[PDB]
C-alpha cells in the first residue's frame, strides 16, 4: 500500500523488476506555466524509519542481545545443554597415588 | 584534481526556471529555482539542487569565488561569499559544485537559497521542506560535544569525483522574446540578438527563422508575429519547470557529486543516574541536558519493556 | 525510498501528440489540450488554445537503495552454537561447537 | 514570519544601528484549510484581502 | 544530595569550611586532545531557584 | 579611565584552544573557544568568556 512499509518492493538489490504502488496522480498545468503538476503519496520507507520505534534488542526475552551480520541472538539464558563426555585413562589418577 | 572534475560542466549551461516563492510572497523567474533536496545522510546533511552553477565562470573555467547563472539571454557573473541557505536561521554550507549544494541546517519549515546578484540585488527561491532530522543514537543533541563516544552514521563525502549517480542533460528549447521585435512600416524588424532566431508570421512569409537580421514585409506589425532563440550550443538540465525541446534521447550527462559514504559521528554520553536500592525496587535520578531515552526490560521469561523520553529531572 | 522521475514536458506548439504507454513501474502519461504556456521572454507556443503538453512521470528505485534499504526476511530453524571452556586436571582449553 | 516581537532598524549616517522593538502577536490565521507557509507551484486560488502596492 | 537544594553547604558567609557533594567524575581524555573531561551534577541551587 | 583599566592585560596574551563545534559540524582550533558563560543577572544578561581579547 502507498504510504506504508513496502509501498515499493524489489526482490533483490540486483533486481531488474520493481513493484511500485504509490498512487501517482497527474493534473492540468495552470495557465501560462510549465511545471508538470503531480500529487503523489510520500515514501512509506521514511514513514517506517520515523515510526519504527525500538528494535528486538530492546524487547527480547531472556536477556538476548540481537546483532546483525549475520542476524543472530546471543547469550540467551534459557534451556539446558546436555553434555556427553569421552575421557581417556591418562587424565585420571590412581588411588594408590 | 578539481579541474579534470569540473571539466564535465563546461559543456553545460545554467537555466532560468519558474520559482513560485522568491523570498517575498510572489513568484518570479529566478536563477536559483530549487529542483530537489536529497536527505540520505544519518548525520543531518541535506543536498540542495539549484538552477545556477557554482564554481564555474562565464568562460567555463573553475574558480572558488564565482557563480554563473542566467539573467535574460546572456550568461553573467556572481560572487560566492553571498550564497546562503536559510531554514530558520543561517545554515552551514560544507561544499558546492555546479547545481548542487550541501549544507548543515537547523530544524525548520522552509528552505531558502539566495545569492547577491551582479545588479547588487538579492535573488532567492523558497520551498516548503520538513527538515526534522532523526536523532543519531539515543540523545537529542544539537551541538557536537568535546568528549563522548563514536556512533556510526552515513554522510556525503566532500569530494568532486564522478559517481554512478547523475542527472539528465538535453538541448535547451526555443526561448521566445517580444522585445526582439520592433514595428516598422512594411519591413517589420526582428533585432537579431543572439546566434539563431526563429520566427513565424501569419501575414508575413514566416517559415524558418534562419539567422542574422531580416526585414520582413508585412502589415501585421508586432501582432501576428513573434520570435524565439534556438540552436543553443550548450545544454540544459531537463528540469520540470522548462519545456522539453523534443522527444529524443538526452544529449549530455552530468554526475551528482558528494556520494553517500560510511562514517561515524561523536555523540554525547549522559551522566550516570543516581541509584538508591530498595527492597527489589530500583529508583534513579535522571539529569538530562537534552531529551534522553531511558530503556529497560526484564531478563526473565516475560519481559516488560519500557519507553520514555526524558527532558527534565524526573524520578 | 523511491524516486519520482519527472522529465521535461514536451510542448507541441500548434500541433497534437498521443500518449504511448511504456513498461515503467507506476507509469502515468497525460495529454493536455489548450495549453498556453509562458516563459520569461514571453509566450512559448504560437496559437491560443491549439496546443498540447505531454506529462510523463514514473517511479524508479532510488540511487541509494544500493546503500539505504531494509530487507524483509523469514526466520526458521535457528541453529545454536556455543563457546565452552574445558579445564580439568592440568589442562585448560576453550572450544566452540 | 510568526513571531513575538517586531523590530525595525536602519543603518545610521554615523554607521550606527538604530532600532525600535515592540511586542506584537503576529500569528496570522490560515488562508483556507491548509496551514502552509510557502506558496506552492500548483494548486487552487482562494480569495483574500491584501494591501495594494 | 547532588542536584537538590543543599548540594553544597557553608555554615557562614565568612566560613572557611565548605561541604560539597556534587558527584564529580573524571574520565579518560580522548586521543590527541587536551580537554580534561569531567561529568558533574548540575547545581541544586539553580534547580531550586 | 579606560587606559589604566586596560593596562592590566598588556602583560597577558591571547591563546588558541580546542573548540568542538566551530559553526559547522566539526571541531577546529579557533581563537574564540568559549570557556564559561555566567548568568548571575536577574534581568537576563549573560557573560561570555572567549579565547580572544
Ligand atoms: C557502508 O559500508 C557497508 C559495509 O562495508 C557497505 O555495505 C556492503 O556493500 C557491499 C557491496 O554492495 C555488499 O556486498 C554484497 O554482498 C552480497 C552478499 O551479502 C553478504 O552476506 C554474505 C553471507 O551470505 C556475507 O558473506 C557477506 O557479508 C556478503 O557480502 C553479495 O552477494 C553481493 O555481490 C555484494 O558483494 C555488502 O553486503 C554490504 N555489507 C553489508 C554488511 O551490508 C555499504 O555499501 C557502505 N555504504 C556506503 C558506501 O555508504
Ligand atoms: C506556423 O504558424 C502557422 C500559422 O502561421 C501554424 O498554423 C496553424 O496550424 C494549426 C495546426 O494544428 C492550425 O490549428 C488547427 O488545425 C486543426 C487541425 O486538426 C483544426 O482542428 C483547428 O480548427 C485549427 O485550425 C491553425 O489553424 C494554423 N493556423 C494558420 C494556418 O494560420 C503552424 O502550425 C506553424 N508551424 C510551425 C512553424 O510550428
Ligand atoms: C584458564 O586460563 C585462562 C586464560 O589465561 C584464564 O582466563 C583469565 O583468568 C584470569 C582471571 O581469573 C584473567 O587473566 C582473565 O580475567 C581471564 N581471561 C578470560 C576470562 O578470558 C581462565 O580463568 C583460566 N581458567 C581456569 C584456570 O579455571
Amino acid at each position: 500500500q502507498p504510504g506504508r512499509f513496502g509501498d515499493i518492493q524489489s526482490r533483490t538489490v540486483e533486481s531488474k523488476d520493481l513493484y511500485a504502488n504509490t498512487a501517482l496522480k497527474l493534473s492540468r498545468p495552470s495557465s501560462g506555466t510549465v511545471h508538470v503538476p503531480y500529487t503523489q503519496t510520500p515514501s512509506g520507507f521514511k514513514y517506517w524509519l520515523k515510526e519504527r520505534g525500538t528494535s528486538l534488542n530492546d524487547k527480547a526475552p531472556f536477556g538476548c542481545v540481537i546483532k546483525t551480520n549475520p542476524v543472530r541472538a546471543e547469550n540467551c539464558a534459557v534451556g539446558n545443554i546436555p553434555v556427553s563426555m569421552d575421557i581417556p585413562d591418562t587424565a585420571f589418577t590412581r588411588v594408590i597415588d | 584534481s578539481v579541474t579534470e572534475h569540473f571539466n564535465v560542466y563546461k559543456a553545460t549551461k545554467p537555466y532560468l526556471a519558474y520559482c513560485a516563492d522568491c523570498g517575498d510572497g510572489q513568484f518570479c523567474y529566478s536563477p536559483v529555482a530549487i529542483e530537489k533536496i536529497r536527505d540520505e545522510a544519518s548525520d543531518g546533511m541535506i543536498k540542495i539542487q539549484v538552477a545556477a552553477q557554482i564554481g564555474i565562470n562565464k568562460g567555463g573555467t573553475h574558480e572558488h569565488n564565482k557563480i554563473r547563472y542566467i539573467a535574460g539571454h546572456d550568461m553573467k557573473e556572481a560572487n560566492r561569499d553571498s550564497l546562503q541557505v536559510y531554514t530558520s536561521g543561517v545554515c552551514a554550507i560544507r561544499g558546492t559544485m555546479g547545481h548542487f549544494i550541501v549544507a548543515y541546517c537547523p530544524p525548520g519549515d522552509e528552505l531558502k537559497v539566495q545569492f547577491q546578484d551582479a545588479e547588487s540585488h538579492t535573488q532567492a527561491c523558497k520551498v516548503q521542506y520538513k527538515h526534522a532530522p532523526a536523532p543519531v543514537g539515543r540523545e537529542k543533541f544539537t551541538v557536537r560535544p568535546h568528549f563522548g563516544i563514536e556512533v556510526p552514521c552515513t554522510t556525503y563525502q566532500l569530494t568532486t569525483a564522478p559517481t554512478e549517480e547523475e542527472i539528465d542533460m538535453h538541448t535547451p528549447p526555443d526561448i521566445p522574446d517580444i522585445t526582439l521585435l520592433s514595428q516598422q512600416s512594411g519591413n517589420v524588424k526582428i533585432t537579431a540578438g543572439g546566434k539563431t532566431i526563429r520566427y513565424n508570421c501569419t501575414c508575413g512569409s514566416g517559415n524558418v527563422g534562419t539567422t542574422s537580421s531580416d526585414k520582413t514585409i508585412n502589415s501585421c506589425k508586432i501582432a501576428q508575429c513573434h520570435a524565439a532563440v534556438t540552436n543553443h550550443d550548450k545544454w540544459q538540465y531537463t528540469s520540470s519547470f522548462v519545456p522539453r525541446a523534443d522527444q529524443l534521447s538526452r544529449k549530455g550527462k552530468v554526475h551528482v557529486p558528494f556520494p553517500l559514504t560510511n562514517s561515524t559521528c561523536r555523540v554525547p554520553v549522559a551522566r550516570a543516574p543516581g541509584v538508591t536500592y530498595g527492597k527489589r525496587e530500583l529508583t534513579v535520578k535522571l539529569h538530562p541536558d537534552h531529551p534522553t531515552l531511558l530503556t529497560y526490560r526484564s531478563l526473565g521469561a516475560d519481559p516488560r519493556p519500557y519507553e520514555e523520553w526524558i527532558d527534565r529531572y524526573v524520578e | 525510498e523511491y524516486k519520482t522521475v519527472v522529465p521535461s514536458p514536451y510542448i507541441k506548439c500548434c500541433g497534437t501528440s498521443e500518449c504511448r504507454s511504456m513498461e515503467r513501474p507506476d507509469y502515468q502519461c497525460q495529454v493536455y489540450t489548450g495549453v498556453y504556456p509562458f516563459m520569461w521572454g514571453g509566450a512559448y507556443c504560437f496559437c491560443d488554445t491549439e496546443n498540447t503538453q505531454l506529462s510523463e512521470a514514473y517511479v524508479d528505485r532510488s540511487d541509494v537503495c544500493k546503500h539505504d534499504h531494509a530487507a524483509a526476511y523469514k526466520a526458521h530453524t535457528a541453529a545454536m552454537k556455543a563457546t565452552i571452556r574445558i579445564s580439568y586436571g592440568n589442562l585448560n582449553q576453550t572450544t566452540t561447537a
